[PDB]
RNA sequence: GCCCGGAUAGCUCAGUCGGUAGAGCAGGGGAUUGAAAAUCCCCGUGUCCUUGGUUCGAUUCCGAGUCCGGGCACCA
RNA sequence: AAUUGAAGAGUUUGAUCAUGGCUCAGAUUGAACGCUGGCGGCAGGCCUAACACAUGCAAGUCGAACGGUAACAGGAAGAAGCUUGCUUCUUUGCUGACGAGUGGCGGACGGGUGAGUAAUGUCUGGGAAACUGCCUGAUGGAGGGGGAUAACUACUGGAAACGGUAGCUAAUACCGCAUAACGUCGCAAGACCAAAGAGGGGGACCUUCGGGCCUCUUGCCAUCGGAUGUGCCCAGAUGGGAUUAGCUAGUAGGUGGGGUAACGGCUCACCUAGGCGACGAUCCCUAGCUGGUCUGAGAGGAUGACCAGCCACACUGGAACUGAGACACGGUCCAGACUCCUACGGGAGGCAGCAGUGGGGAAUAUUGCACAAUGGGCGCAAGCCUGAUGCAGCCAUGCCGCGUGUAUGAAGAAGGCCUUCGGGUUGUAAAGUACUUUCAGCGGGGAGGAAGGGAGUAAAGUUAAUACCUUUGCUCAUUGACGUUACCCGCAGAAGAAGCACCGGCUAACUCCGUGCCAGCAGCCGCGGUAAUACGGAGGGUGCAAGCGUUAAUCGGAAUUACUGGGCGUAAAGCGCACGCAGGCGGUUUGUUAAGUCAGAUGUGAAAUCCCCGGGCUCAACCUGGGAACUGCAUCUGAUACUGGCAA
C-alpha cells in the first residue's frame, strides 16, 4: 500500500505508477509514497513551491 | 617468450609507455616479469623524460628477450657511449 | 535495405479510392503487373497487397499498403485505400499524401454511398487531380448505360467542384487484365496515359526547414523504430539531428537511416514518401500524429483561430446548428485531435452554411503554424473545413 | 560558480565590511550597514554554537569568493599538510591568483581581480593564466600582460592600493605593473579579524 | 562456423586417420610381447621385444609418443621378462 | 490500426427494455463544546464519462470522441 | 619526510537519574526519479533475463616450402589495321605478383561474461615425483632412395551444402634404409632411436647448356642447459545454519599389473578393515577468490563495479581428436530444446567478441574512424590482418576547472510585500554612465604525439672479391585516425549562459494572507479544531550551485555484539540443584628441552592503489619518478625470564 502526496490526484483502480520508499507515520502499515511527476500519475496542480517534489514543471511564462 | 616492450599507460592524448619485460602471450598492460625503465614521449624540454636501466635489460638479452623495435630504438637514444 | 535508390524520375504520389468491391486492390495488383511489361523489376501480386490475415480471411483491404511502379517518365508511389466507412482513419492518412487519386467506380453499381464520401474527403484534404476508372466493364457491354454511368460519375464530381467533364474516365476490367487478357490489358495502359498526362509534376519546397508528418510507426526486426512519412518541406540526410514534436513531450533523435520501398536512400527530400530510422526511440514513445521536424523550427500548441464552412445535409454536413462547447475532431496532416469550440460573441447557433470563424482549445499539444489548412469531421461525415487564421 | 548578486548584502549579514564593494570609494556608508541583513534584520539572532561556526566559515568564504566544494578541498588540503590546520588553510587562500592581483593592487575588488585574471590579462613568469584558482608558488613574479597593460581599469585601481596595507610577503613594482610574490603569508600578517579556529571546528564534525 | 581456417577441420581429420594407424601398429607390437609373457617364453618374448623396440622408439622421434611413454614401455616390459629370463 | 466490453452524486450500488433520474453510508447547516462524538431541528448535495443527431422528450435509440481493461493485426 | 588522531543532538516523565531502542548531523555510490541546465578536461556507463537474437565485422598470414596462374599488369614470338613500328592483337608462368589447392605457423593469445564452485577454486609459504612451441647458450650432424595425394583433367550425383569413381604431378607433405652419441632401456655387456631444404650474389672451373662448384643468410635434426609458461602435492587461511550428527565401500591403506609428461585408487584383481567427525564431518542455502574499494581514531564492519593477478564457462548435456599447450567463444562428432532454408531427399545456426534489436527492468551508450601510435599473429622484409588498442559519438553519472561580467550609481525611483501607515523592505539591486571580453560564434595561423620504414650513398666487417648480405653514419621524398586538434592571434557585442531545496526544534534563515483536525505536511518529536514562524500562495532570508533535492545502499556516530571497548539483586540477562567426561585454567623447588614468546638475519609480501618529497598537462582532477609501506608468512642462527613438555 502506498501513499499519494499532494492535494488532488487522478489515480483510478489501474494506471501504472512509480513507487519510492518512505513511511508516513500517520497511517499504520503504509511504508511507501507514489512519485508525483513520474509515470501515468500527473503532478500536483498549481504548486509554486517545492516543485521538484510533486512533479510540477516550472511555469512557461 | 619474454619480450622487452612498451606499455601504454597515462591519460587520453597523453601517453606514458613503461618499457617492461613480459611474456609475449599477454596483454599490453597485462602480467609482466619485471618493469625496467620508462619512456615519456611528450615530457617537455626539462630535467627528465626517459630512463632505461641498461644493466637489467642486458641481463635479459643474454637470457633470450626479444626486444621490440620501438624499445631497440630507445637503446640507441640512451647511448652506450654517453 | 540493400540496392541504393537511383534518382532518375519525378516522384508522384497516386492511389486508388472508391466504394468497397469496385476493385481498388485488384487494380493496384493489375497496374504493377501490366507495368512489369514496360518495367523490369516489379509485379506486386494481389496477395502481396492483402497480406494481413484479416485481409486474407475477410477479403477486405483494411491497411493502406504502399506499392510502386513507373512509366519511363515518372515514379509512382501507389497508396491503396480502405473504402469501408468504419475505416476512414486509414483512408484520410492515405489520401493526405494523395497527389491525384485513381477513383475506381464499377459499371455494375455506378456511383455508391462510399464513393460519395471519398470524393468529399478527397476534396476536404485537397486531392487535386482525380483520374477515374470504370472497372467491371467486362460485366456489362450496354454502351448506353455505360455512358449513363459515365454521366452520373461526372455528375458527382460536378457538385464537388472538381472539373468533372474534363476528368479522364477510363473503362476496363481490372480483373481480366490481371491474368493478361491483351484486350483489357490495354485499358490499364490507357489510364497510365492520363496517369502521366492529366497529372503534372507537382511543386515541392525542398529549401524549407525540414518537416515530416508521421503516418505509421514500424518496429524493424533488429534496426529499431522506422517512422514513415512524405516529406512536406525541406530534405533530410542520414545523421541529420531531427527531433519529434507532437502530442506528447518532445524527444530528440537522429536519422540513422533513410529508405524508400526497401531500397536504401542516403538523402530524402520534399514530396518523397520515405521511411526514417531513428536513434533509440522505443515504439510506445513515438506514435502516429506527431510530427518529425528540424530542431526549434516548430513547437506544439493547443490554442488558435480559424474558419468554418458547413455543407448541406443532403451532401453530408449538418442540418441542425450547434451551440458553444461543441467538440468535433480536427484532421490536419495525420491527426484527429478532438477539441472544444470557443465561439465568438452572441453566436448561439452556428447555422450550417456559414463561413464565419471560431476559436479552439483541444486535448493534445500539436505542431501548428498560421496557414495550416485542416478538415473538421464528426459522426461519419465532414462538418467543416478551416485553416489556422491566427495563433491565440 | 561566482556569486554575482547584490554583493553588499553579504557584508550586512556577516556584519563586517568584507571589501566586496571596496572600490574607488574610501568608506561604504551607503548600504544602511550593521542594522539590516534583510526584512527582519532589525532583530537579533539566537546565534547558537553551530551559528557562530557557520558565520565564521561564510565570512572567510565570502571574502575570497570560493564555493563550498572548492572550499572543502582547501581544508582537506590543509588538513593533510604539516603545521597547523587553521593557518595552512589561510595560506592556501592567500596563494590564489585572484587574491594576489587584489593584493598587488592591479584590481580594485577581488571580483575585478577575478575579471582581470579570467580575461587573459594577467601573466606569471611570462605565462598567460586564466584560472583565478591558480596556486602561486613562492618566489614567482606576476604582471599584467603587455596587450591589456594600463587600460583605464588598472591605473585607477593601482592608485587605490596606495590607500591600503600594502602587505609584507609580496613586493610590487607599481610602475612596470609587476608584483613579486615572495615567501608564503604568515598568520600574523594577514586579516586577523577572522578566526581560522572555528573553520576547523566546523569541518571536524 | 565460416572462417577460411576450416582447413584445420579436414587437416586434423586427415591427421587423425594417420596417427591412429601408427598408434594402432604400436599397440599390436606391445600386445605381441604380453602374448609371449602369458606363454612364459623368455626367448619368444625377447624376440618380440627386440622387434618392438625400434617401433616404439621411432614414434618418440615423430613426436607421437612423448618419449617418456615409450621409455616407460621399454622399462616395465624389460622388467617383466628379466624376471622371466 | 482493428474488434469487444465498462464509465449513474464525495464513496458503494439499483434502475432502461424512450416519459422530466434513486437507496444507504458520508458531507454541509443551526444549539451544545475549546473543536468534535452522541442527542435534537434541516438540505441531493448529479455536465447520467464528453459531444452531436433521431424526437415533444434520450440514462434508457443510433453515430464520432476520452480514460481503462481483454483479444488481434502490422514491420522502411 | 612517509596514520599530527577519537565531538554530539532529538525523543519515554509533571520533573530527575539510569537502562533502552528509534531518528538526525558525515562520507561514499556502476546509482534511479523530479525540477533545472552554458562550456571544457579526466574517468565511468546492462547491478535485472547466463533471456531470445535480424545485419555487418571481431584470425589471419608466408610465393624466401611446392605444383600451379584462374584473375591484373609487364616481357616476348607473332598478328592486323594502318600515322611500317602508331597500334590492333592470339599465344606464352618467362618475370612483378596472385585466386583455389597442398604444406608451415597462428588459431589454447588477445576480448567477453560471473552461471557453476564452500573447495577439485583463491591467497600465503614451501616442495618434487614433471613437460615446455616461439626465444637463446654449448656440442655434433644435416648421407642415400621410394610410394602416394590435392589442385588439375574426363564423366557424374546433389536445389544447396557437399561430394563420388578412375587416372596425372610436386614438396620444408609422408614412409623407410645408413648413421649414431655425454640420448633411451639395462646392474653391466650390449640393443636401439633423427633430420629439410630454400634464397641472394658470384671468380676460376664446370655445363647432357636443368645445373654443378665457391660464398653469405636462414630454416631442419640430436643432446644437455637457461628463461617463460603450465601440470601436480602439502600446511595455514578462506560464508551462514546443529530447527543437519553420524558420514563413506574404490570408500582408508597395502601388494602387483596397466595408465599419465609427471606422483597418486588415477584405474583394475587380491589382502587388511579401516578412514573423516564436536579444534563441526556429511547435508542445506548463499557466493567466483585476491591485490584492493567505501567507511573507521584505530581494531574492525560492508564489499569485490572500473584497473590487474588467478579460476570457471562458451545455446544445454557429453566425448574425443589435432597439437608444445584445449579435453577448445568465432573447431569436430553425437543427442536435446528453439529458430531458419528446402526442389521434402537433407541441410544451417549459436552475440556471456564490437556495435545494434526485442524483452525484462527504476535504470545503463554509435549498426562511427583508423590501423598513425603501443601490443599480437604471419612473414627475410616490405607489408597484410587486428571491433586488442588508439580515438570520436551519446548521457551532468561522478570528480575537477571556468563562465553567466566589472566598477560606479540615491530620486536611496517604479512596482511587490510589510506597517505603530511615520516608515521600512527588496536594495547599489535595477536603470543611467565608463570599461572588459574568459568560454561559446566567426575568420586566419598551428605544435606535439613519428619511432621507424623506403630509395641512394660512403665506410667497416664478411668473403676469392671492389659482388651479395650485415652494421654504423649521411642525404632526398615522406608515413596522423583524432583533426574544422591543444594552443596563439584577430572581429563584434553585456552581448548567447541560474536554478534547486529549506526557513517550529534537532539545523543555518521569518512575516502576511487563504484554508479551519478539512485540504495537506512529516527523517524523529509532532503541526492543522477560525490569530498556523510546521498546511497552500506571496514577500523576504538561508544553504548549495550547473547543479539541487528525494528514494535505495554501506560504514560512521552505535561502548546499541563491547578483542581494543559492556553486562546479569530490582531495567533484557545466573541453568531449580548436584555429580561429572571432553575442554579451559592450575600451588611451590631444581635441572633440562626450546613448542609458545623474544631478538637478529635472509627470502618473499607481483604492479597499480593508499601515504611522503618532487615532475608534467595554463591550475585542478588526471598522469607520473623515487621512497616508504604492504602492519603478513616461511626458514635459519641465538636468548631462557614467564607459559608448555619432561624428570625428581
Ligand atoms: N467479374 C469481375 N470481377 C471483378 C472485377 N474486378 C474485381 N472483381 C473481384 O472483386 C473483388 C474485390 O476486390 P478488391 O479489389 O479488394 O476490392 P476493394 O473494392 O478494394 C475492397 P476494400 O473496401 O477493402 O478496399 C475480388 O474478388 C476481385 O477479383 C472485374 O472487372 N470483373
Ligand atoms: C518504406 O518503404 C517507406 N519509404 C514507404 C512505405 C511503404 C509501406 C508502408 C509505409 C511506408
Ligand atoms: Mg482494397
Ligand atoms: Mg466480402
Ligand atoms: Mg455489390
Ligand atoms: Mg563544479
Ligand atoms: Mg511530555
Ligand atoms: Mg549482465
Ligand atoms: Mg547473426
Ligand atoms: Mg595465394
Ligand atoms: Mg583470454
Ligand atoms: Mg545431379
Ligand atoms: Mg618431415
Ligand atoms: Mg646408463
Ligand atoms: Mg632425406
Ligand atoms: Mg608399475
Ligand atoms: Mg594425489
Ligand atoms: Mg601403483
Ligand atoms: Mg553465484
Ligand atoms: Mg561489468
Ligand atoms: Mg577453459
Ligand atoms: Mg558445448
Ligand atoms: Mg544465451
Ligand atoms: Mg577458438
Ligand atoms: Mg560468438
Ligand atoms: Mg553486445
Ligand atoms: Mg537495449
Ligand atoms: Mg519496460
Ligand atoms: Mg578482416
Ligand atoms: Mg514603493
Ligand atoms: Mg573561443
Ligand atoms: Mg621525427
Ligand atoms: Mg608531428
Ligand atoms: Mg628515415
Ligand atoms: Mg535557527
Ligand atoms: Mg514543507
Ligand atoms: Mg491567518
Ligand atoms: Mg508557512
Ligand atoms: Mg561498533
Ligand atoms: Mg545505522
Ligand atoms: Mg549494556
Ligand atoms: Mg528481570
Ligand atoms: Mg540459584
Ligand atoms: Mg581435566
Ligand atoms: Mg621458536
Ligand atoms: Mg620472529
Ligand atoms: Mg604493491
Ligand atoms: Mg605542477
Ligand atoms: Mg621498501
Ligand atoms: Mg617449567
Amino acid at each position: 500500500t502506498s501513499y499519494i502526496g499532494g492535494e488532488g490526484h487522478n489515480l483510478q483502480e489501474h494506471s501504472v505508477i512509480l513507487i519510492r520508499g518512505g513511511r508516513v507515520k500517520d497511517l499504520p502499515g503504509v511504508r511507501y509514497h507514489t512519485v508525483r511527476g513520474a509515470l501515468d500519475c500527473s503532478g500536483v496542480k498549481d504548486r509554486k513551491q517545492a516543485r521538484s517534489k510533486y512533479g510540477v514543471k516550472r511555469p512557461k511564462a | 617468450m619474454v619480450t622487452i616492450r612498451l606499455a601504454r599507460h597515462g591519460a587520453k592524448k597523453r601517453p606514458f609507455y613503461q618499457v617492461v619485460v613480459a611474456d609475449s602471450r599477454n596483454a599490453r598492460n597485462g602480467r609482466f616479469i619485471e618493469r625496467v625503465g620508462f619512456f615519456n614521449p611528450i615530457a617537455s624540454e626539462k630535467e627528465e623524460g626517459t630512463r632505461l636501466d641498461l644493466d637489467r635489460i642486458a641481463h635479459w638479452v643474454g637470457q633470450g628477450a626479444t626486444i621490440s623495435d620501438r624499445v631497440a630504438a630507445l637503446i640507441k637514444e640512451v647511448n652506450k657511449a654517453a | 535495405s540493400k540496392e541504393k535508390f537511383e534518382r532518375t524520375k519525378p516522384h508522384v504520389n497516386v492511389g486508388t479510392i472508391g466504394h468497397v468491391d469496385h476493385g481498388k486492390t485488384t487494380l493496384t495488383a493489375a497496374i504493377t503487373t501490366v507495368l512489369a511489361k514496360t518495367y523490369g523489376g516489379a509485379a506486386r501480386a494481389f496477395d502481396q497487397i492483402d497480406n494481413a490475415p484479416e485481409e486474407k480471411a475477410r477479403g477486405i483491404t483494411i491497411n493502406t499498403s504502399h506499392v510502386e511502379y513507373d512509366t519511363p517518365t515518372r515514379h509512382y508511389a501507389h497508396v491503396d485505400c480502405p473504402g469501408h466507412a468504419d475505416y476512414v482513419k486509414n483512408m484520410i492518412t492515405g489520401a493526405a499524401q494523395m497527389d491525384g487519386a485513381i477513383l475506381v467506380v464499377a459499371a455494375t453499381d455506378g456511383p455508391m454511398p462510399q464513393t460519395r464520401e471519398h470524393i468529399l474527403l478527397g476534396r476536404q484534404v485537397g486531392v487535386p487531380y482525380i483520374i477515374v476508372f470504370l472497372n467491371k466493364c467486362d460485366m456489362v457491354d450496354d454502351e448506353e448505360l455505360l455512358e449513363l454511368v459515365e454521366m452520373e460519375v461526372r455528375e458527382l464530381l460536378s457538385q464537388y467542384d472538381f472539373p468533372g467533364d474534363d476528368t479522364p474516365i477510363v473503362r476496363g476490367s481490372a480483373l481480366k487484365a490481371l491474368e493478361g487478357d491483351a484486350e483489357w490489358e490495354a485499358k490499364i495502359l490507357e489510364l497510365a496515359g492520363f496517369l502521366d498526362s492529366y497529372i503534372p509534376e507537382p511543386e515541392r519546397a525542398i529549401d524549407k526547414p525540414f518537416l515530416l508528418p508521421i503516418e505509421d510507426v514500424f518496429s524493424i526486426s533488429g534496426r529499431g523504430t522506422v517512422v514513415t512519412g512524405r516529406v512536406e518541406r525541406g530534405i533530410i540526410k542520414v545523421g541529420e539531428e531531427v527531433e519529434i514534436v507532437g502530442i506528447k513531450e518532445t524527444q530528440k533523435s537522429t536519422c540513422t537511416g533513410v529508405e524508400m520501398f526497401r531500397k536504401l536512400l542516403d538523402e530524402g527530400r520534399a514530396g518523397e514518401n520515405v521511411g526514417v530510422l531513428l536513434r533509440g526511440i522505443k515504439r510506445e514513445e513515438i506514435e502516429r500524429g506527431q510530427v518529425l521536424a528540424k530542431p526549434g523550427t516548430i513547437k506544439p500548441h493547443t490554442k488558435f483561430e480559424s474558419e468554418v464552412y458547413i455543407l448541406s445535409k443532403d451532401e453530408g454536413g449538418r442540418h441542425t446548428p450547434f451551440f458553444k462547447g461543441y467538440r468535433p475532431q480536427f484532421y490536419f496532416r495525420t491527426t484527429d485531435v478532438t477539441g472544444t469550440i470557443e465561439l465568438p460573441e452572441g453566436v448561439e447557433m452556428v447555422m450550417p452554411g456559414d463561413n464565419i470563424k471560431m476559436v479552439v482549445t483541444l486535448i493534445h499539444p500539436i505542431a501548428m503554424d498560421d496557414g495550416l489548412r485542416f478538415a473538421i469531421r464528426e459522426g461519419g461525415r465532414t462538418v467543416g473545413a478551416g485553416v489556422v487564421a491566427k495563433v491565440l | 560558480a561566482r556569486y554575482l548578486g547584490p554583493k553588499l548584502k553579504l557584508s550586512r549579514r556577516e556584519g563586517t565590511d568584507l571589501f566586496l564593494k571596496s572600490g574607488v570609494r574610501a568608506i561604504d556608508t551607503k548600504c544602511k550597514i550593521e542594522q539590516a541583513p534583510g526584512q527582519h534584520g532589525a532583530r537579533k539572532p539566537r546565534l547558537s554554537d553551530y551559528g557562530v561556526q557557520l558565520r565564521e566559515k561564510q565570512k572567510v568564504r565570502r571574502i575570497y569568493g570560493v564555493l563550498e566544494r572548492q572550499f572543502r578541498n582547501y581544508y582537506k588540503e590543509a588538513a593533510r599538510l604539516k603545521g597547523n590546520t587553521g593557518e595552512n588553510l589561510l595560506a592556501l587562500l592567500e596563494g590564489r591568483l585572484d587574491n594576489v592581483v587584489y593584493r598587488m593592487g592591479f584590481g580594485a575588488t577581488r571580483a575585478e581581480a577575478r575579471q582581470l585574471v579570467s580575461h587573459k590579462a594577467i601573466m606569471v613568469n611570462g605565462r598567460v593564466v586564466n584560472i583565478a584558482s591558480y596556486q602561486v608558488s613562492p618566489n614567482d613574479v606576476v604582471s599584467i600582460r603587455e596587450k591589456a597593460k594600463k587600460q583605464s581599469r588598472v591605473k585607477a585601481a593601482l592608485e587605490l592600493a596606495e590607500q591600503r596595507e600594502k602587505p609584507t610577503w609580496l613586493e610590487v613594482d607599481a610602475g612596470k605593473m609587476e608584483g613579486t610574490f615572495k615567501r608564503k603569508p604568515e598568520r600574523s600578517d594577514l586579516s586577523a579579524d577572522i578566526n581560522e579556529h572555528l573553520i576547523v571546528e566546523l569541518y571536524s564534525k | 562456423n565460416i572462417k577460411s581456417a576450416k582447413k584445420r577441420a579436414i587437416q586434423s581429420e586427415k591427421a587423425r586417420k594417420h596417427n591412429a594407424s601408427r598408434r594402432s601398429m604400436m599397440r599390436t607390437f606391445i600386445k605381441k610381447v604380453y602374448a609371449a609373457i602369458e606363454a612364459g617364453d623368455k626367448a619368444a618374448a625377447q624376440k618380440a621385444f627386440n622387434e618392438m623396440q625400434p617401433i616404439v622408439d621411432r614414434q618418440a622421434a615423430k613426436g607421437l609418443i612423448h618419449k617418456n611413454k615409450a621409455a616407460r614401455h621399454k622399462a616395465n616390459l624389460t622388467a617383466q621378462i628379466n624376471k622371466l629370463a
